[PDB]
């Protein structure tokens, strides 16, 4: 069985400015097999009614998929994506930076 | 449109 | 330029218990317009392009009828591969096909793919002339001689070559507000001092479409990749793909350094200069 760990990025659809109306995105990509767990985070509690696209692969047959929710940054909220995976010991967990 | 064949392996 | 039409089919088994979960989704190009999910509720084949609605019931009711007909097929092939493989029926196994078609500038047949992976592997593939198999392996080699005795890749071509391009022509003519229109890079670079003697450049392409693009740093007119950091090119979600490209520079030399975007949207390449 090949297995290979997913890519994660973590960013925003526009361009991030506080009390603005924006987009969450988890994009997972390269990884294999295709079951995963993928949720976004606001101040470490998971966004419920996150949505994503169907999956598919690249040539290489390595799968992509976009997890992503409606959001509005602010200062004082943090945002990070979960992510699960057979070829991970533990959820892997990345912060969103700004303009990352 | 897909394919109306689909041989099996 | 060219276009293509894609489709990606991707079955797992759940030996847990039911049957295999299966995946269907149809491109053209970088645009998915159509859906299959063996779990979704409508069991139908789904829109997922404005421009794929304006076909009427026939042509769900078929898309349906065939993309069920694949689900059955894949199933059938993790079932077989299991026994080539001498696989227990306790794992989880994954089939993997792609198939599809390209058309030239002069709207005409250019190029034909069908090709099948197990396990995320290789296993068999339609050669670029349509008419002969790539085998990666002895259990490829039974695929291969089924499918040359009865002459599957003909079957194959006269879709590739025929009604597959019919389809992509019709797509890109009810499509045309989109799926002809190419959206430049929205680029612009940022600056940041990272201490008091060096800034990074960050180049930014946003929101273009098709999804291929190339950025790259010159310092004095010269390729640089030393010092440098990047993204892979990532949905944006509205339909358009983002990137950039970081290098790190001695404060006050930035006039070095330059920007260089290219994509199909644009009619010369960009240059962008702090």
């Amino acid at each position: 069985m090949i297995q290979r760990t997913p890519k994660i990025q973590v960013y925003s659809r526009h361009p991030a400015e506080n009390g603005k109306s924006n987009f969450l995105n988890c994009y997972v990509s390269g990884f294999h097999p295709s079951d995963i767990e993928v949720d976004l985070l606001k101040n470490g509690e998971r966004i419920e009614k996150v949505e994503h696209s169907d999956l598919s692969f690249s040539k290489d047959w390595s799968f992509y998929l976009l997890y992503y929710t409606e959001f509005t940054p602010t200062e004082k909220d943090e945002y990070a994506c979960r992510v699960n995976h057979v070829t991970l010991s533990q959820p892997k967990i990345v912060k969103w930076d700004r303009d990352m | 449109g897909l394919c109306p064949l689909v041989a099996m392996l | 330029g060219s276009h293509s039409m894609r489709y990606f089919f991707t079955s797992v088994s759940r030996p847990g218990r039911g049957e295999p979960r299966f995946i269907a989704v149809g491109y053209v190009d970088d645009t998915q317009f159509v859906r299959f999910d063996s779990d979704a509720a409508s069991q139908r084949m789904e829109p997922r392009a404005p421009w794929i609605e304006q076909e009427g019931p026939e042509y769900w009711d078929g898309e349906t009828r065939k993309v069920k007909a694949h689900s059955q097929t894949h199933r059938v092939d993790l079932g077989t591969l299991r026994g080539y493989y001498n696989q227990s029926e306790a794992g989880s196994h994954t089939v993997q096909r792609m198939y599809g078609c390209d058309v030239g500038s002069d709207w005409r047949f250019l190029r034909g793919y069908h090709q099948y992976a197990y396990d995320g592997k290789d296993y068999i593939a339609l050669k670029e002339d349509l008419r002969s198999w790539t085998a990666a392996d002895m259990a490829a080699q039974t695929t291969k001689h089924k499918w040359e005795a009865a002459h599957v890749a003909e079957q194959l071509r006269a879709y590739l070559e025929g009604t597959c391009v019919e389809w992509l022509r019709r797509y890109l003519e009810n499509g045309k507000e989109t799926l002809q229109r190419t959206d430049a890079p929205k680029t612009h670079m940022t600056h940041h001092a990272v201490s008091d003697h060096e800034a990074t450049l960050r180049c930014w392409a946003l929101s273009f479409y098709p999804a291929e693009i190339t950025l790259t740093w010159q310092r004095d007119g010269e390729d640089q990749t030393q010092d440098t950091e990047l993204v892979e090119t990532r949905p944006a979600g509205d339909g358009t793909f983002q990137k950039w490209v970081a290098v790190v520079v001695p404060s006050g030399q930035e006039q070095r350094y330059t920007c260089h975007v290219q994509h199909e949207g644009l009619p010369k390449p960009l240059t962008l200069r702090w």
